[PDB]
């Protein structure tokens, strides 16, 4: 029981850790999407010079 | 393809080929296609209800004004006797594909936004020929707003085999990145 | 924006010829601008079932094709059948098409959903096997239901199927927050009228203030053409999977009756000219059934749970229609004629009802043991009935004086007062938990309630009520 | 998970090093789409069996190269394929991209992941229809494939490379038996593949969830088509599952393939072929129905040592209606498959899970399959059940059982208890050998029938914990040694004494 | 297992960014092409395409 | 076209004209006691029925809301 | 065919008070071939129709005229249709008849049975005799009561 | 889509359309497969007449269809 | 089938030998022919079978006959689908064969192996001028017992054994013993059962059957007869069952 209940609580703690990590990653991804805009612009220009002959 | 419409058209070409009227017969067959476009004219020949005897008399008058080839006038008379006038349109279209085969010409159809000079076409028509294996190449042109600045040629037995570059590079790039 | 002309009308099957560019794909609805007998326009809705080539589709009419003329304009609607879904749909009898057939005017709904939809994806399903708690003592104990699973009622009429159906409709609204959707596939109009007026008497459909009701009724009649009886299974399904996807409820979808849906499909396939499959059923029978049954599933949001009536043709469980249907079913509930003669309501046969879900790993060890014991005790009593007449209750051994007595008490305990039947019988119904059911059959099978009379267990909800009823009976008897 | 800062380098990479090669490609125009089968005008250089790709992304296999058009098996719903739109000849001929990266991914009939976990990377392609190994390139089945169910591994033994049919009525434990076999392959280097044809989507999800929970999705690919999905994909899904299995077969791995059911492939082929108006045969199933499964099941073979001794063990699952095994489909698959496993529904309703009808189940490769400990131990077992089929007969007829009949009948009930197991708790080979041995000798005769299953669980746990020398003998020597036999008994005496108090 | 979730996440996000970014670049390219020399550069590309086709044929 | 009679007399090519109406029968109180055929024309040999209203043969059935439970 | 019969059968049912409470009772007659109730037309017409009155020639030669096989025959409307007077009388009758159909096997062996069982067989046989009627002798409701 | 349209036959027909002719003497083989020939011509055969092939085989004209002969 | 047949035929014709032509399974040959026929467009005559079924079957079968130069002795297994001997493929094959050996499934459920249904199997050579008068008068008298027993089974299935008369019961006891005696262990089947197979010469078989019919062995139990080679084996086996105790 006691070990089992402890394990269940540990599983909940792991879920909290995992739930939080995903949220942090999502926030980071949003910032990146906001960030490195020049790549976007220049990145856009990117294909253009090589797409055609 | 081997369907009844195709079967009849092939016969018509074979008799022309024997008698060396391939140019002469082809003009008449093109002339027929203008005739049978009209909904009213086609309907009169096609429907079962109008008497067959009346159909021949009208057909004979049509032949005289048209001045069709002696076999070509027969060929329509044969269709009428043997009830297959309901599929004349398929037969006429089918003949053009057969007629190219006999000569050894191949159609290609080449697509651009912008009309192009013969010199580019000459290279393409020579290029399709070697790649085709053709005796001769006959070129068909069409104008399209949608591509970019290139074009696509279609050739083969059908218009099956299409090799293009205009839009396709953009599409390829779109696919390429996702990889 | 696409206009076509009917090329031919052969029975309920239309062929529509479209211009070469603009062209409907399969399952799009077509609207046929027709005229009536007196000459006013009335329009027949179709559904494209084949693409015949040469820019020509083969549609199946959802209404009658008497009076349609070759060459009349057919407006391609560009989508499959859009059906009104939402709060507005509750308490309204609906056609196949989503038109109200109950005479209360237009459904003032701005939301419509197509009926041909893919199933919920493999990512989106919910794995956790949950028992659906109906609040009926027989069903929660002996034939438990999946939440998001399919149920088969093997009942006729006169066994109180409709009251049982209504209790479920009523209970889900009260215990849970969900709704129910009844889809009458090819239902007789007389029993479509009787059911609709039974819902108003039982307060399941609130006539005075409607859309406070608990049911959205969808009726496909028998005199509808055979393409209209297939798609009422999907109209009810689409309206039920609005409450799953948007309102996030726990829905009950009742398809009455599942056979009929299979039959109708077979008729349209035959009308369409397909070569018939084994036993004369359509060749697409495994797929048309699965295209329906796979939308009845429990996602992460909510869950729809279909309790669908099953007819077994020629009493053959190996007929393709029953066989195909049975694979999908998860629990079967057999409504017994013999229990309605005894007077036990609901007349769910506890020995012939089965469930995929009554496994110890699914319902827990304690629930399983009791259910198994109850069936055994009930089973022994059935065997002993011939013996008791011959030897009498005294002549039986002391164990079998008991398992006869306990079986009688158990039989009475299974019967329960319903909310819907309050009008008819006057005694108040009792919603009974799954725990109060399990705790109740322990006290009968452990023998701690051997002293109580048998008519203290009859038409009581909780185990405590039987004891309370028993005490009151003793006091009355003493008086 | 920082993506955005490298995208300006990443986006450039995609454009970088792109050849843009132009080659002639065959294309065709869609004439009509109907009944899962498209007709395409054009394509004068498609090969029979070549994948032709439509505008919508739907993939079709070209099969009827008629003189004017091409018939195409639309792999998928043709619901968005609009008439007049173009097709492209790929030049590839009915291929599944296949690699190691499949393992642990749920998959579609066309081998595109449906588990929502991103793409799957394959260098190499195996054809969907590819020749079975010949008459030379096979050898005889001699390894065991331990299912972990006692009734199979003792009495209907399944070797590696064997086709072994799992046949029975609906809801008789067929999926569980197949699933149990997959669960039990954890130690071994076996790459189990699970093909789910026509089954409930919810049901398939539970199986997939179970594998991840039990950690058996490190070595399994789950090719799931489902009941919703179109007859053509269900028809073609096993061939996809088989194709994946071969990649490991000819790379000297060992493989298990589970086609669940092959009943529901046969109805999806009947749906496909009746819609094509092909003349039906018996039970409206076409004449190609035998050649349908036989192409599939002959690909499962113990390969010879010249090819590396790969194998593919096939467990196809067939549903019968009311236990009719004279039916057209189950009689077709019994005549293919090397031996069958009857799951009778009379035993399943009586609580005899796993409901293996032992009398009725054959393995052709019966005992070259077993290990030496098993062949010795389970030799006793096979006989006792044979006695006990006949002693249960006329048991109530004689009805005053002398102890010659009665003790052999009391032994028999206990023997049946050993065969009982809980779902998805497969036993190790040593446990099975140990368990079979205890029952045969009469050790459990004293115990109450409701005490047998609780005892043995204690005795196995006792033996793993107190006496691990027994496992080392059976795993290394693979023979029921005299040292091993004695070593078990001491635990049985020790364990039995402990159980009493 | 929760960490494996993050591993996958880091991949999905990455892919999305890569794609969206590529998509834009595509947009810009399209725009420029729509403005790049109609008969001059258009003609040049046509010729190139033709040349490529010829090469393919030879092979 | 499904003939409501023997088609022996019909000659191929002979014209047929669409009536414009769809399968009515004259219907009245004056039918009570008359053995009539499928087109509601008397065959008992007693003469014409007095009828003033026409009923369609394919009339739609009463709806759900227009009926009542059977109680008589 | 199902549609054709259903279209015709659905037309006749009881109208509401706003339409005048007119009714239309359809008594279709379907003749089954060699008692195959599972053929294609009687499977269609049974599912359309509310009740069924099964007539069996094995009762017709046995003397039970009209040969209504009441065990098989079913009525969906049921006791809504009967008058109040009929409901009380019929209810007792159905139960007694049901008991007799359970004990047809005992009828050869009625001597070796107790009085309760014997009376039921005895009553049941008389009950079967009530049901018999000559052709075109329809009993009024009072006579049936 | 039907037999007797082999495009020898149609061309023979076109050439002789302005004609009258009876082919009743000899008939040309259109198809042969598995025990059965489909014969073009033979407008003078009778139902059941033995017809002899060029190799030397005797066949029986059962179907006298309007295009060909079974 | 034709390729195999061609090779066999050449040996008989040119090497002038005697040839065995084993075929597994000629039903498959018909079934392959049936599958291709659908592709060919021939209308399907019965079930899905090709119209030229008798002819296709006939052409292959006719070539197998023994001539004055050599001899083909072909033993060919024929699958029977869904245990239905009235199927067109199995039914057509019967005309060609000189001796059919119809194996039963009901005998394989009981475990009598080989599961040869002894009443449905017929041979042309079972005639007194071919097999002699001794073999013939037994093989009838065996089949008369089994046939009688078969008739009895409908009655015994419901009532059971007890009702039978004494004549019927005696035949039933004899029939049961006779059915078991027919069962035989095979040399090939050692890998299944482990019991070594037994080659039973014709003389031994005739002798054993005479004893069972005669009754000298009426006292022996029935499982003394199950899966033994000679009648001597049954007797030796019979003692062990009695001795063991
Ligand atoms: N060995 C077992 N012990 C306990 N329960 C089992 C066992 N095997 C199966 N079950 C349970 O029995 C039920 C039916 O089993 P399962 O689904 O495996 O059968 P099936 O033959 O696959 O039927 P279906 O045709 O529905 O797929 C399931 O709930 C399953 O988990
Ligand atoms: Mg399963």
């Amino acid at each position: 029981l006691e070990v089992e209940a402890k394990l269940a609580e540990g599983r909940k703690k792991i879920e909290v850790e995992l739930q939080e990590a995903l949220g942090s990653l999502e926030q980071q991804k949003e910032d990146t999407i906001k960030s490195l805009d020049s790549q976007i612009s220049a990145l856009s220009d990117d294909i253009v010079k090589k797409v055609l002959p | 393809v081997d369907s009844t419409a195709s079967r009849y058209a092939s016969a018509l070409a074979d008799v022309a080929d024997v008698t060396g009227t391939l140019e002469a017969t082809n003009s008449d067959v093109e002339k027929l296609i203008r005739i049978f476009s009209e909904e009213p004219v086609y309907y009169f020949f096609a429907n079962p209800v109008i008497s067959i005897d009346n159909k021949r008399s009208v057909l004979d008058e049509i032949i005289t004004t048209s001045g069709l080839q002696p076999h070509t006038a027969n060929f329509i008379n044969i269709l009428i006797d043997s009830e297959r006038i309901n599929l004349v349109k398929e037969i006429l279209n089918e003949f053009e594909d057969v007629f190219n085969k006999i000569t050894g010409t191949e159609v290609a159809v080449v697509t651009s936004v912008v009309k192009l000079e013969n010199d580019h076409l000459a290279q393409i028509a020579k290029g399709v020929q070697k790649i085709t294996g053709a005796k001769n190449v006959r070129i068909k042109t069409v104008i399209d707003p949608s591509l970019v600045a290139g074009f696509t040629i279609r050739y083969g037995n059908e218009g099956s085999k299409l090799v293009d570059m205009s839009v396709k590079k953009q599409l390829e790039e779109i696919a390429a990145q996702l990889e | 924006k696409n206009l076509g002309r009917i090329a031919q009308i052969i029975g309920p099957v239309l062929d529509v010829a479209f211009p070469p560019g603009k062209m409907p794909n399969i399952y799009n609805a077509l609207i046929v601008k027709g005229r009536d007998t007196a000459g006013q326009p009335m329009n027949v809705t179709c559904e494209v079932q084949q693409l015949l080539g040469n820019n020509r589709v083969r549609a199946v009419a959802m209404s009658a094709t008497d009076g349609l003329t070759r060459g009349m304009e057919v407006i391609d609607t560009g989508a499959p059948l859009s059906v009104p879904v939402g709060g507005a749909t509750l308490g309204r009898i609906f056609n196949v098409l989503g038109e109200p057939v109950d005479n209360l005017g237009p459904v003032d709904t701005r939301t419509t959903s197509p009926i041909h939809r893919s199933a919920p994806a493999f990512t989106q399903l919910d794995t956790k096997l949950s028992i659906f708690e109906t609040g009926i003592k027989v069903v929660d104990l002996l034939a438990p239901y999946r939440r998001g699973g399919k149920i088969g009622l093997f009942g006729g009429a006169g066994v109180g199927k409709t009251v049982l159906i209504m209790e479920l409709i009523n209970n889900i609204a009260k215990a849970h927050g969900g709704v129910s959707v009844f889809g009458g596939v090819g239902e007789r109009t007389r029993e479509g009228n009787d059911l609709y007026m039974e819902m108003k008497e039982s307060g399941v459909i609130n006539e005075q203030n409607i859309a406070e009701s608990k049911v959205a009724l969808v009726y496909g009649q028998m005199n509808e053409p055979p393409g209209a009886r297939m798609r009422v299974g999907l109209t009810a399904l689409t309206m039920a999977e609005y409450f799953r996807d948007v309102n996030e409820q726990d829905v009950l979808l009742f398809i009455d009756n599942i056979f009929r849906f299979v039959q109708a499909g077979s008729e349209v396939s035959a009308l369409l000219g397909r070569m018939p499959s084994a036993v004369g059923y359509q060749p697409t029978l495994s797929t048309e059934m699965g295209s329906l049954q796979e939308r009845i599933t429990s996602t992460k949001e909510g869950s729809i749970t279909s309790i669908q009536a099953v007819y077994v043709p020629a009493d053959d469980l190996t007929d393709p229609a029953p066989a195909t249907t049975f694979a999908h079913l998860d629990a079967t509930t057999v409504l017994s004629r013999g229990l309605a003669a005894k007077g036990i309501y609901p007349a769910v046969d506890p020995l012939d009802s089965t469930s995929t879900m009554l496994q110890p790993r699914i319902v827990g060890e304690e629930h399983y043991e009791i259910a198994q014991r109850v069936k055994e005790t009930l089973q022994r009593y059935k065997e002993l009935q011939d013996i008791i007449a011959i030897l009498g209750l005294d002549e039986l051994s002391e164990e079998d004086r008991l398992t006869v007595a306990r079986a009688r008490k158990i039989e009475r305990f299974l019967s329960q007062p319903f909310f819907v039947a309050e009008v008819f019988t006057g005694s108040p119904g009792k919603y009974v938990g799954l725990a109060e059911t399990i705790r109740g059959f322990q006290l009968i099978l452990s023998g701690e309630l051997d002293s109580l009379p048998e008519q203290a267990f009859y038409l009581v909800g909780n185990i405590d009520e039987a004891t309370a009823k028993a005490m009151n009976l003793e006091m009355e008897s003493k008086l | 998970t920082i993506r955005a800062d490298e995208i300006s380098k990443i986006i450039r990479e995609r454009i970088e090093g792109y050849n843009r090669e132009v080659k002639v490609v065959n294309t065709g125009t869609v004439l009509q789409v109907g009944d899962g089968i498209a007709r395409i005008h054009g394509l004068d250089e498609v090969m029979a069996g070549e994948l032709v790709e439509f505008e919508e992304g739907t993939i079709g296999i070209a099969l009827n190269l008629e003189s004017n058009n091409v018939g195409v098996v639309l792999m998928g719903d043709g619901l968005m394929i609009q008439e007049g739109s173009s097709v492209k000849a790929t030049g590839r001929i009915a291929q599944i991209p296949v690699s190691e990266a499949y393992l642990g991914r749920v998959i579609n009939a066309l081998a595109k992941p449906i588990d929502g976990r991103g793409e799957i990377t394959a260098s190499e392609s195996r054809l969907i229809e590819s020749p079975a190994p010949g008459i030379m390139s096979r050898r005889s089945v001699y390894e065991p494939l331990q299912t972990g169910l006692i009734a199979i591994d003792a009495m209907i033994p399944v070797g590696r490379g064997q086709r072994e049919l799992i046949i029975g009525d609906r809801q008789t434990g067929k999926t569980a038996v197949a699933t149990d076999t997959i669960l039990n392959q954890q130690g071994q280097n076996v790459i189990c593949v699970y093909v789910a044809i026509g089954q409930k989507a919810s049901s398939v999800a539970q199986v997939v969830t179970n594998f991840q929970e039990r950690g058996a999705m490190e070595y399994t690919i789950v090719v799931a088509e489902t009941a919703d999905s179109p007859a053509t994909l269900q028809y073609l899904a096993p061939y996809t599952g088989a194709a994946l299995a071969e990649y490991f077969m000819y790379r000297e791995r060992h493989t298990l393939i589970i086609y669940d059911d092959l009943s529901k492939q046969a109805q999806a082929y009947r749906q496909m072929s009746l819609l094509l108006r092909r003349p039906p045969g018996r039970e409206a199933y076409p004449g190609d129905v035998f050649y349908l499964h036989s192409r599939l099941l002959e690909r499962a073979a113990k390969l010879s040592s010249l090819l590396g001794e790969g194998s593919m063990t096939a467990l196809p699952i067939v549903e019968t209606q009311a236990g009719d095994v004279s039916a057209y489909i189950p009689t077709n698959v019994i005549s293919i498959t090397d031996g069958q496993i009857f799951l009778s529904a009379d035993l399943f309703n009586a609580g005899i899970r796993p409901a293996i009808n032992v009398g009725i189940s054959v393995s052709r490769v019966g005992s070259a399959a077993q290990i030496k400990a098993m062949k010795k131990v389970a030799g006793k077992l096979k006989l006792e059940l044979a006695q006990f089929a006949e002693l249960e007969a006329f048991a109530q007829f004689a009805s005053d059982l002398d102890k010659a009949t009665q003790n052999q009948l009391a032994r028999g009930q206990r023997l049946r208890e050993l065969l009982k197991q809980p779902q998805s708790a497969p036993l190790t080979v040593e446990e099975q050998v140990m368990t079979i041995y205890t029952g045969t000798n009469g050790y459990l005769d004293s115990l109450e029938l409701d005490q047998v299953r609780k005892y043995l669980v204690e005795l196995r746990t006792y033996v793993k914990t107190n006496k691990p020398e027994f496992q080392e003998i059976i795993s290394s020597t693979k023979t029921f040694t005299e040292e091993a036999e004695a070593l078990l008994k001491e635990a049985i005496q020790e364990q039995m004494e402990r159980f009493l108090l | 297992y929760k960490n494996e979730t993050i591993q996958f996440e880091q991949q999905k996000a990455i892919n999305q960014v890569r794609q969206r970014v590529f998509q834009q670049a595509l947009q810009g390219a399209l725009g420029t092409l729509n403005s790049c020399l109609n008969n001059e550069l258009h003609l040049r590309t046509i010729n190139a395409n033709i040349g490529m086709f010829g090469a393919m044929n030879e092979i």
